[PDB]
């Protein structure tokens, strides 16, 4: 036995229990729930250290012998905070817990075995998370996909064609034949896939045929037409075929009103896209959905956070996409009508509330594909500074926040897209896509991406340069972006009508091609940590929003956190 | 530095508008690319320094460029600039609308017409009807849709707007504030007048028959202003 | 010219310095890509003027930016920034250790520790054990390697330090300059006990039958400090 | 090679060289041509390493890894048949000759040969993953049945034993020996001794070559950095100065300009620069 | 009474036959006809008696050669006979 | 039933050790009928660390070739079941 101090510790092994980190430059702390290891037992590589052959690399491995092991690592998701080392194996996270060699130490399992054939990973004094899964993608560029790589995206979810002008207002990608366009196209990059079908139709057979030629669900748009009967028609074929509804609502109020639309969904299930209303819906009062069961709610990045600069950005973006003139009482009196700095107000108070569940991008369509994960962060800053710590927390911490803002870009979209038995946390069997993040830049500018077990992306130097530090530092794609090892380490997802009757066959894919599933019976109540309902009500005069009888609202800030200190444009 | 690519295509950006504003500075006047880079350039650098809104931002680009700035043809080129930047609160889009005035006469691609109107739904007489919004929300309505089908909150006589949409520039609409009332002129819908979707009212062709059948089912969904008869006799088919 | 691909990067890189330079002559407070950048393109200039060597770069490097010059929490975000550069003697690489002291008291990912220390290797009882260098070049054993098999160089009773290893942190060290005699402190290796590699003396389950096939084997390589007594028996399997 | 042109018209022009309506003609007068390079210390951290390399002259690479892991920072190894099918499936992009080194840090003989049969063209012993002499001798008796090469970098801190041991170890057999001047890494003080030896085939790795002004304290401060050593530290300053030694280093130089050592490499961003090996090769000429 | 898992071909697959992993690659199920399940053994080298559970004590045992006696680190261990047990006539018939 | 089936592990023929165990056997059997010797031991314990397999043991109750710490040397560390290790079944009299 020997006595060591808790400094020198921390230095050589990262943070353990009882130990509190301030993430980024926000006021946010966690605090270190639990750990893993046996006290004079860590594993470090290097000279002299212990992943040394007949030490802690086994000379007489277990047959379940590990690919990958990222050791000392703190994992932040939302089934807790801890310390742990991490095994990888083919494509999967194997196990979590100590790891090493059970020849000369005393707790390792079979699955957590470190061999010869096993590569090492430092993760001391750094943080893991699942990668971010955005479900609100056009696909208007290829360009956006390594912008929204680099910032600690994993998955997209979405619709289009390219730079059309169908694609450049809604989610969507029609037909069979533009279906099999963009799935071809699909081939090229570093990011897991899945795409929306158009559901603006009263035809079953148009919308069933979308759906076995490989999508994973429907957007209905008000620029090709919400009315009722499709809503109804898209829900039915929907029921019988597994698969999500996205919707954006009729703003004009042309065929009825918000509960006129709630009438033709008729409690099933249904996602809500930009569900306070400035990017589109139900004037002025599509935010009272957000307090039904059977609705999944979702808001896009550019009103979040509340700033002093948020209304007059909008409303001048609002007067060149629809040639509005201020010389004409119609274009003013429906500008008033559509910006709402009220329901604008309120929307970071309902994200902070649990009331909102999913937050997303709305790319290059009044949104920014690269800034989810850091604008989910600004949020959570900005509602600590004005309300205080919540009353759910156990001890000097922020920890349950930190878990119920973590949900709304991880789990959250994984469990309402049904992919959340292969993404979106950090559990074993599912698939291995974790972001590594320095504490000190947690929120915006990540170190390193593994995608399907391997290295995908990282910070890097200049290459004739005699170590990876010295500068220029930036992004540059690794060994699994390239080749034919991008096929083996990237998913297609598809229905599974489409699956069953071979699409990877028929269109020739080389990706790993998976179905979606359990889309149709979940609710609000699904939504991990933020599972709230309410009755909501909207003035129809003054704007103003009540929850449960009680007003509802919050302050713009004059200046946010994670911004100009890291950035140079 | 951690840069991004978005980084290294601003710093690409301001670049050019480095290189504009030197040959600015030798007397030389600009064309197109070096005007909308030199504007997007100052913008850039006024959002960093941190001390101006973007609606402040907004107008001072307006003020860059004296129309002797640059050549002839410039100034009817430019409609508007558009330029992402991060001020203190976090990155905002800036538009700066009609940044230089012309001086010259040369228009690119300018268009020459003729003075004569267009005559639109040639053959197609209007009727009149008089529509009042007694609901609380605004409606507006497009120049397609199948008139009957409207929102239940707009009170008018349903019957005679069977088979007919409003007779308007296709592409445009008519704004219902609440309370307001105002007349419409309507136009029979054309082809081969199978009307499906709307509120699902008819789904099937339009005619006579297909006409008491709408009605029966817009009063049973309270749609206002719909006048069908007691006793209604129901078809094998509804 | 033939530039190549690091010409190109390294010319990037001047020009972010460059953008530095000018944002810092404005008044505006460096964030942390343009402290970084602006230190990088200074040494690649002085380095490229020829009248420098590297170690006076590494402390020039430290005086170009003053604490009121960055915003609040740069300075503890920059613990070094490396470059390379060519000299007239040709490329060196340059680092620059903590270049700006720190004014203000936000500090980006900061530790808030427990004051409790931690027990290490609970439940095992250590030895102590004096061990002499008569070698000519120094010796340098780590954590977990089987202290009886180490460098036969060291003179120690070699039989009480059969199954043991080191009792300090994961990862440390103990060093032995030529000459050099010091105790240190042994504890019994963990798990199942079986000892393969590094010298080839054990290879097998680790146990008194073991220890006296393991002490003939070092004894006859010429290991210091080995007791093993005269009429050895052998196994059938040694 | 030699003359070529058209029999019909002109007098000693051979069949291997008739020149005809399928040829094309590239012009060469008043230039120099060479084979491509080969560099066979490569670090796989990262992909931009390849046109760096490509552009310089070199036209095969051979080494190990899997990117920016910690493994690889410190090592040429690739461990294990599912990473060297990663690394075989992602070669497929590069306009470069490749060829990939396994780990031959162990003493189970069935995972050396297992590595052999997934595709690897030699072992890579290092001391960060161990290099005793059992392991040594495992992996060049697997070596000697499967007619593949042995690369290592030797113990430096002289833990199980000297370099008098290690090539105890080796006992005889063919073995190539990487920064053998040993500022990269080796037997302090003596590891350069091996040079002398039948069975060796020594390299050096370039930024050692050629002895500037510039090369001792550019070293030393690389070295303080990456062990995070302290000045403050006497056991620290005493390892450091046990590493570096510019006598060594000012003998490499002449080592090979008499032909000791016969192999020039990269390290590539493992202290070395991997588009400057034929550059360093002619300065030091 | 056996139930239908014991009858038929159900019960070529609810029962498992345990082979080498070296027979399991060669294909011993195919080459045998065998209708059941075939899993192959794994990890049998590895484990000491610290693997076991519950029961992973490690002692010095000495046996006197003429008494015959047992001692456990120096200390004698036995026990008494007993003349009934539980779980036996309470239970059976014979 | 769950099945699986032990093989002989009493002969010095390495050849044939290897052969049972690829004919689909799971371990080897030590007996003192078929004779427990020591170099039997030694060649059953090297055919099973390379085939991954089980190897159980009934010693030598006559003490015919050796005593118990003969058949522990010839064993030399590795992993092994022993039966009835009571004795009362069998093995090293008395201990
Ligand atoms: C507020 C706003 C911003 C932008 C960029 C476009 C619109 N805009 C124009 C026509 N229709 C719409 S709303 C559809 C949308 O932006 N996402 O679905 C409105
Ligand atoms: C002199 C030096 C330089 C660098 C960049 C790294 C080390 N360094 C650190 C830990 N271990 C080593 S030596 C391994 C090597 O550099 N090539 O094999 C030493
Ligand atoms: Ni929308
Ligand atoms: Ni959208
Ligand atoms: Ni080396
Ligand atoms: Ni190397
Ligand atoms: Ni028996």
């Amino acid at each position: 036995m020997k006595k060591i101090s808790r400094k020198e510790y921390v230095s050589m092994y990262g943070p353990t229990t009882g130990d509190k980190v301030r993430l980024g430059d926000t006021d946010l702390i966690a605090e270190v729930e639990h750990d893993y290891t046996i006290y004079g037992e860590e594993l470090k590589f290097g000279g002299g250290k212990t992943l040394r052959e007949g030490m802690s690399q086994s000379n007489n491995p277990s047959k379940e012998e590990l690919d990958l092991i990222i050791t000392n690592a703190l994992i932040v998701d939302y089934t807790g905070i801890y310390k742990a080392d991490i095994g990888i194996k083919d494509g999967k996270i194997a196990g979590i817990g100590k790891g090493g060699n059970k020849d000369m130490q005393d707790g390792v399992k079979n699955n957590l075995s470190v061999g010869p054939a096993t590569e090492a990973l430092a993760g001391e004094g750094l943080i893991v998370t699942a990668g971010g899964i955005d479900t609100h993608i056009h696909f208007i560029s290829p360009q956006q996909i390594p912008t929204a790589f680099a910032s600690g995206v994993t998955t997209m979810i979405g619709g289009g064609t390219g730079p059309a002008d169908g694609t450049n207002a809604t989610t969507i990608t029609p037909g069979r034949r533009n279906l099999k366009w963009m799935l071809r196209a699909a081939e090229e990059y570093s990011m897991n896939l899945g795409f929306l079908a158009k559901g603006n139709t009263s035809n079953d057979a148009s919308l069933a045929d979308q759906i076995e030629a490989g999508a994973i669900g429907f957007k209905i748009h008000e620029d090709w037409g919400t009315t009722p009967s499709a809503i109804n028609h898209a829900l039915d074929v929907a029921d019988k075929y597994d698969v999500q509804v996205a919707i954006h609502t009729d703003t004009l109020n042309e065929a009825g009103c918000v509960e006129d639309t709630m009438a033709a969904i008729a409690g099933r299930t249904m996602h809500t896209f930009h569900t306070e209303g400035a990017g589109g819906g139900h004037a002025p009062d599509i935010i009272k959905v957000a307090g039904e069961h059977n609705i999944l709610p979702a808001s896009t990045n550019p009103t979040i956070p509340f700033t002093v600069n948020t209304e007059a950005e909008h409303m001048d973006m609002l007067m060149v996409c629809h040639h509005l003139d201020k010389s004409i009482k119609e274009d003013v009196q429906f500008a008033d009508s559509r910006i709402r700095p009220q329901t604008i107000a309120a929307e970071d108070t309902l994200h902070d509330m649990g009331i909102f569940s999913i937050t997303s991008s709305d790319s290059q369509a009044m949104g920014r594909v690269g800034e989810v994960i850091t604008r989910t962060w600004q949020t959570a800053d900005k509602n600590k500074k004005e309300f205080g710590r919540l009353k759910e927390e156990k001890g000097d911490n922020d920890n349950f926040r930190i878990k119920r803002y973590l949900s709304k870009y991880t789990i959250n979209p994984a469990i309402a897209h049904g992919i959340s038995e292969y993404v979106g946390s950090v559990e074993v069997g599912k698939v291995a896509d974790l972001v590594l993040w320095s504490p000190a830049f947690f929120g915006v500018k990540p170190n390193m991406i593994i995608k399907g077990g391997f290295i995908a992306l990282s910070q890097m130097g200049d290459a004739n340069a005699s170590i990876p530090t010295p500068q220029p530092v930036y992004y540059r794609e690794m060994f699994a972006h390239h080749g034919k090892a991008k096929y083996d380490a990237n998913i297609t997802f598809v229905s599974q009508a489409a699956y069953d009757k071979g699409i990877k066959e028929e269109l020739g894919l080389e990706r790993q091609v998976l179905p979606v599933k359990n889309c149709r019976n979940i609710t609000k109540k699904d939504m991990q940590f933020n599972d709230t309902t309410a009755h909501i009500e909207v003035n129809p005069e003054t704007y103003h929003v009540f929850v449960d009888g009680k007003e509802v609202t919050s302050k713009p800030a004059n200046k946010v956190s994670l911004a100009q200190l890291f950035s140079i444009f | 530095m951690k840069l991004t690519p978005k980084e290294l295509d601003k710093l690409m950006l301001h670049y050019a508008g480095e290189l504009a504003r030197k040959r600015k500075e030798k007397g030389i006047k600009l064309n197109y690319v070096e005007a909308v880079a030199l504007i997007s350039a100052h913008i850039m650098e006024e959002a960093r320094a941190g001390k101006k809104t973007a609606a402040e931002l907004m107008q001072e680009g307006r003020t860059l460029l004296k129309p002797d700035d640059v050549m002839d043809g410039v100034a009817s080129m430019i409609h508007e600039v558009g330029i992402e930047a991060m001020f203190p609160d976090g990155t905002k889009l800036v538009t700066v609308h009609t940044p230089i005035e012309a001086n010259g006469k040369l228009v690119p691609g300018e268009l020459f017409l003729k003075n004569e109107d267009i005559t639109i739904n040639e053959g197609k007489k209007a009727v009149s009807v008089k529509v009042k919004n007694v609901g609380d929300r605004p409606v507006q309505i497009g120049s397609h849709f199948h008139f009957f089908e409207v929102n239940r909150c707009l009170d008018f006589d349903r019957e005679k707007t069977f088979g007919k949409r409003l007779d308007i520039a296709s592409g445009t609409a008519v704004r219902f504030e609440p309370g307001e009332e105002k007349s419409v002129e309507l136009i029979d819908i054309g082809g081969n007048r199978r009307i499906f979707g709307f509120n699902a009212l008819v789904d099937r062709q339009a005619d006579n028959e297909s006409k008491k059948i709408a009605l029966h089912r817009a009063k049973e969904r309270g749609f206002h202003g719909t006048k069908s008869d007691d006793n209604y006799v129901k078809t094998i088919k509804e």
